[PDB]
């Protein structure tokens, strides 16, 4: 018995979410100076204010502009996918499937389930929908499950 | 009536007698019902030796029949239906020609913009027509009311009578008549009064708030005041979703009159009613049959291969898992509900546990459920913040200075409850299902209240395994983590294992694209006439049957994985039994119990 | 920027639909902008 949640919490944790990220680094020497003269160009000489407006010049998008980008294209497109986009899906699902198997075979009892299958189809999607495009194609697909296997990286460890 | 009818009013009359000329099927409805009538008349009068009046008009026929007749009702309504009325009171007189009241009108159809929610009913367009939607939330005692009042002056055994007007009889405000009750005659005799010779009418108002799935979230509900004559007393009930249609008077004088601000009382005078459905409502959705959809349930029910496909369709969403949908099939269609001659009444209704590893499709496959039972709702148990799913708080205010409400599960009365993570839900509620499983009855002994209601339901419970999962290598008691006797009170419980394999997994991935790149609206009306006309009788063909394998368990299951008792003979009758009411057999077959047997096989190994 | 965009949303006859939207879960020790970058989401994105 303790307070607040119990171990019943390590199921809503990876089955209801889409991605986990775990994300801790250690000190690392140049990133701490990194970081911090970054941080320093925020707190005054608003050096990155000062970047942000240029590279509203150059290639940023404005908040408020942002915003109204999302909300269009939010609203205006209903997208698909095609059968040669979504047979790349099955053929990393099988083999993820197949393969992590192998680590509860050793039952190490860490997961790979259809709610990450269900999950991909939709950051795919989402992917070619900030393209404003009704259709979508192994050029979205093959980011997407990059982006995916740093969740699964994080999973096991 | 003592005025002459001036022709702004005659022409109302005729102009609406050449459309009910022209569209017969009120002529001859009217008819219909003084043919219902006078069989009942002749039923009471040549044996022992109503139809409340009301005819509802699809509004479309007007449109493209009288342009200004329309805009009239919707505009004008105190000018154009108490004509219309006028004349279906003498259609009516046409009709009949047998010996020797009144005749009223009700609307259906599409309004524009007069049909709007009660947050935007508003000081414009009051004395238009508008329709209203919300939930009905409180309903008045139905009081009687006086209309004609009848004495006696014995003196001479003349009798006398009165007659009574108010702001709720005429749509046009006529004159105020404050008669006085006559307690002396007009040459100064003594009375009596003819109780029953007297004529009395019902006087109803309902309180209506908007729907709060449209509701702009976050602000304060709104409500207006409704008032029902004798007719429609009878169906609404506070929780119903409801329709109503009728005239937004603005009646009485406030403040102009009289002395010192608050404005006029605003209400709507209901002239038709509806009850309809939404998601978790005490109403069934009641589709209506034709006399050719009962023809394909017909041509369907005597194919020898109808409960596997019909298993099948409802959840193409779902891969798998026939041999259990099938189950949730047969808990639509239930059992008979015996009700034993002077003694107590045995369930009908059939209860499902699911459980398995919290990937599967509990929490989802209850969602058809909900949105395809006839009559469904859903409570995460945990949240249940009453008493429970089965009783209520009970206080009030108003002048009866006591009320009454009902849970979940007294609302839903006769059709489904969903339970989903069913062992979040307390003891509180766990001890009280233990009293309705098998009793169907719910009692409470409150400081007032100490009476029975009753709560005839059917459940499906959904759980999670508590160490976040199961495989069939542990110990398969230990892991459904809930007192025996409710995995007694539960009829049949299904394991479903998710321990991951790649032969069966190969598949599901095309058929997930497939579901992202037999049907639903028959099922309904396969399911209601079904559950309406066959009631199976037993057959000795299947009565050995449950005595062979419910006989055989008890020596093999009491050796081996799983508890066998008394309680599971009957679910042997009630499978049965739903199984004759998909072939909608007049009587069990043998068939029907090695398709119960089966079912118990694959929910006990 | 996956999850402002939504997802397929899917009206299935039988009406068991699908969830269009993303679930995205940050962890770890404190600091790294896990709870920072929730703040400025609720800047940029519609009723946030
Ligand atoms: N047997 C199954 N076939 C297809 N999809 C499933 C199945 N089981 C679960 N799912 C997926 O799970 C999601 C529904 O959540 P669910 O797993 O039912 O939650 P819970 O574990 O609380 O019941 C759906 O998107 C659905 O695709
Ligand atoms: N990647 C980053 N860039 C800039 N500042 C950061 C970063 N990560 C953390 N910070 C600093 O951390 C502070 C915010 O703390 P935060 O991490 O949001 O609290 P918590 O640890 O509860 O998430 C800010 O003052 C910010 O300066």
């Amino acid at each position: 018995k303790s307070p607040g949640d119990n171990i019943d919490f390590q199921t809503t944790i990876l089955s209801r979410f889409d991605m986990i990220f775990i994300v801790k680094d250690d000190h690392n020497e140049e990133r701490d100076i990194s970081i911090a003269n970054h941080v320093i160009n925020i707190h005054t000489g608003n050096a990155n204010a000062m970047q942000n407006q240029q590279e509203e010049n150059g290639s940023e998008i404005s908040i408020e502009k942002m915003k109204r980008y999302i909300t269009y294209c939010r609203l205006k497109c209903a997208p698909r996918l095609s059968p040669q986009a979504a047979e790349k899906l099955s053929s990393n699902f099988v083999t993820i499937r197949k393969q992590l198997l192998i680590n509860e075979l050793e039952s190490t009892e860490r997961p790979i389930t259809i709610r990450q299958l269900e999950a991909i189809i939709r950051i795919t999607e989402s992917l070619a929908k900030l393209e404003l495009s009704p259709i979508a194609q192994e050029r979205h697909v093959d980011e997407a499950i990059r982006l995916f296997q740093a969740s699964t990286m994080d999973a096991a460890s | 009536t003592f005025f002459a009818p001036d022709a702004v009013f005659g022409d109302r009359v005729r102009r609406f007698q050449e459309f009910l000329d022209t569209f017969t099927s009120y002529r001859d409805s009217v008819r219909s019902i003084q043919v219902y009538n006078s069989n009942n008349a002749a039923n009471y009068n040549d044996d022992q030796d109503i139809l409340p009046h009301r005819i509802i008009i699809s509004l479309d026929d007007l449109r493209e029949f009288d342009r200004s007749f329309w805009s009239g009702i919707l505009v004008e309504p105190a000018y154009f239906i108490p004509p219309a009325e006028k004349a279906l009171t003498d259609l009516a007189d046409s009709m009949d020609d047998v010996p020797h009241h009144p005749w009223k009108l009700s609307f259906k159809g599409s309004f524009g913009a007069h049909a709007l929610s009660p947050r935007t009913l508003t000081a414009q367009h009051l004395n238009k027509l508008v329709s209203v939607e919300g939930i009905v939330t409180k309903t008045s005692l139905v009081r009687p009311k006086l209309i004609r009042s009848v004495h006696y002056a014995a003196k001479t055994g003349r009798f006398h009578y009165r007659d009574y007007t108010d702001a709720t009889t005429t749509l046009t405000t006529r004159i105020p008549t404050p008669a006085i009750y006559p307690t002396e005659d007009t040459e100064g005799n003594k009375l009596t009064t003819e109780y029953g010779y007297s004529t009395f009418i019902d006087h109803q108002r309902i309180t209506v708030q908007e729907m709060p799935e449209m509701a702009p979230a976050g602000q304060l509900p709104r409500s207006i005041d409704v008032i029902l004559d004798d007719d429609l007393v009878d169906k609404t009930k506070p929780g119903d979703r409801v329709n109503v249609v009728g005239v937004f008077k603005s009646l009485g004088a406030g403040g102009m009159n009289q002395s010192n601000l608050i404005g006029f009382k605003t209400l709507i005078l209901g002239n038709t009613v509806y009850p309809l459905h939404a998601r978790s409502t005490g109403v069934a959705a009641r589709q209506m049959l034709t006399d050719f959809d009962i023809r394909n349930i017909n041509k369907l029910s005597k194919k020898k291969d109808i409960f596997d496909i019909l298993s099948q369709s409802l959840a193409p969403s779902i891969y798998g898992h026939d041999h259990i949908k099938k189950a949730i099939l047969l808990m639509l269609m239930g059992g008979v509900e015996k009700n034993l001659e002077n003694g107590s009444h045995l369930r009908g209704d059939i209860n499902i546990l699911m459980v398995g590893d919290p990937s599967t499709a509990k929490s989802q496959l209850l969602r058809f459920v909900l949105n395809t039972a006839s009559l469904a709702i859903a409570t995460t148990g945990r949240g249940s913040s009453g008493v429970g799913l089965t009783a209520a708080v009970t206080t009030d205010r108003e002048t009866g200075e006591r009320r009454l409400e009902a849970g979940a599960m007294v609302l839903a009365d006769r059709g489904v409850v969903c339970i989903d993570e069913f062992d979040k839900m307390t003891d509180v509620d766990r001890v009280a299902i233990h009293e309705v499983m098998e009793q169907q009855t719910v009692t409470i002994a409150k400081a007032g209240i100490h009476t029975t209601l009753n709560a005839r339901c059917s459940v499906i419970a959904a759980a999670n395994p508590v160490f976040g999962q199961y495989d069939v290598n542990r110990d398969p008691h230990q892991n459904i983590a809930l007192p025996d006797s409710l995995l007694s009170r539960f009829d049949l419980l299904f394991v479903v294992t998710d321990d991951i394999n790649e032969i069966r997994d190969r598949s599901i991935s095309e058929h997930v694209l497939r579901t992202h790149r037999v049907t639903i609206p028959f099922l309904r009306k396969y399911v209601q006439y079904a559950k309406e006309r066959v009631i199976p009788q037993l057959t000795q063909e299947a009565i050995n049957v449950i005595v062979k394998n419910y006989t055989d368990l008890r020596n093999d299951d009491n050796t081996k994985k799983s508890p066998i008792t008394a309680r599971t003979l009957e679910t042997l009758i009630r499978l049965a039994t739903a199984h004759a009411k998909v072939r909608l057999s007049k009587t069990v077959n043998k068939v029907d119990a090695k398709v119960a047997a089966n079912l118990l096989r694959f929910a006990l190994l | 920027v996956c999850l402002l965009m939504g997802g397929s949303k899917k009206i299935l006859p039988d009406g068991m639909r699908l969830r269009g939207d993303i679930n995205v879960l940050l962890l770890g020790d404190p600091g790294t902008a896990k709870s920072q970058l929730l703040k400025f989401v609720e800047k940029v994105s519609p009723i946030a």
